[PDB]
């Protein structure tokens, strides 16, 4: 099972 | 001038999508010990994340290839997986540690601010989890005792220095959520973490700025929806 | 073992998404002198096939950022983005020039069957239209040449040897057509080609087998996908 | 302007 972890941060 | 070059060609390799050259050019500029810019702190990220998860994202299914062929019983290939495992892992440990040390050289001493403070011991948190994640037994052990001690103290900074509706301290929940549930195998406090950073925010909502607004929702989003699954699993 | 060995690390290559080490594995395999099987044939493609494409992405991203900045007229910039290109364009001609090489030396020779002839002759069309792509003046021109005698060859040979309904054939019809638009400035002809390759096929769809079904009805609504966008603005 | 090719086989 993987979790999904903090995104990459939008431009800007 | 030459940092500034240096920002420019991280910029043309992450729209290019060499992701390696991008973690080069944002090394160089992390060893200039001057304290990183909110769009410099990002684009390194946004580098070492990449290169790190698309590694990952091959030991995940190489070992996943592993427990199919245990069961099919040919000896033969499952040498083979083992190698290509034990290769990709090398890979995972140079990486990790790649970024482990110049957070602990340069970045950490470096940043005062309680926003910049948080954002790199939430970070070392996360590579220390990267090595958890693959790693075996008491090399394990000590890459969790390491992703622990740099999410209390990134949580510590963060309870008073941020606000609850700051993406940065919400990422931090949601990774260190992520953390307890995988690597510690602790979902009651996965859940407990998760549903307070959660509640905290919502609480707050109408103090969310338009800038941080689309980052933090999309976070909150992941908290919830990670909180489901847990839940549903009880 | 040897050559089944080197075929199963480029499987497991191609799962990771590891394609560098895929094209290395399948290398090996195409420089022994033994003709590669149909599967063998299709792990190097995909193999060759992604390493280039994400330069080819990359050259493409870039080489607009260049438009963009040549309107601004930052001339600092500018430099630092055409050595990039640069950079990424010497990339393409190494990895086309591999390929390539293991093509005209060792698979064109062992290539005895029709289906493999016409796929080695396709994929010799497909990296020289590649290199056409970002080749300059006199080197373009060489690069077309190069790509149309191969296509041309291929074609000769896929007329006879192929049905219309075959993967392959539709595939080679579909990369020409692609050729014919881009490189050589040609759309009346593009659309012609595509077009005749497209009703070819489903006037003997009944030939058409359930195996090879899914590979030729995708290619098929692509040559329609293609021609539908070449004629509407 | 980029248009679809020959995809590598299932
Ligand atoms: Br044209
Ligand atoms: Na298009």
């Amino acid at each position: 099972t993987k979790y999904k972890s903090a995104p990459a941060a939008e431009k800007k | 001038d030459d940092r500034e070059d240096l920002v420019y060609q991280a910029k043309l390799a992450e729209q290019a999508e060499r992701y390696d050259e991008m973690v080069e050019s944002m090394k160089k500029v992390a060893g200039m010990d001057v304290e990183l810019t909110v769009e410099e702190r990002n684009l390194l990220s946004v580098a070492y994340k990449n290169v790190i998860g698309a590694r990952r994202a091959s030991w995940r299914i190489i070992s996943s290839i592993e427990q199919k062929e245990e069961n099919k019983g040919g000896e033969d290939k499952l040498k083979m997986i083992r190698e290509y495992r034990q290769m990709v892992e090398t890979e995972l440990k140079l990486i990790c540690c790649d970024i482990l040390d110049v957070l602990d050289k340069h970045l950490i001493p470096a940043a005062n601010t309680g926003e910049s403070k948080v954002f790199y011991y939430k970070m070392k948190g996360d590579y220390h989890r990267y090595l958890a994640e693959f790693a075996t037994g008491n090399d394990r052990k000590e890459a969790a005792e390491n992703s622990l001690v740099a999410y209390k103290a990134a949580s510590d900074i963060a309870m008073t220095e941020l606000p609850p509706t700051h993406p940065i301290r919400l990422g931090l929940a949601l990774n260190f959520s992520v953390f307890y549930y995988e690597i510690l195998n602790s979902p009651d406090r996965a859940c407990r973490l998760a549903k307070a950073a959660f509640d905290d925010a919502i609480a707050e909502l109408d103090t969310l700025s338009e800038e941080s607004y689309k980052d933090s929702t999309l976070i909150m989003q992941l908290l919830r929806d990670n909180l489901t699954l847990w839940t549903s699993d009880m």
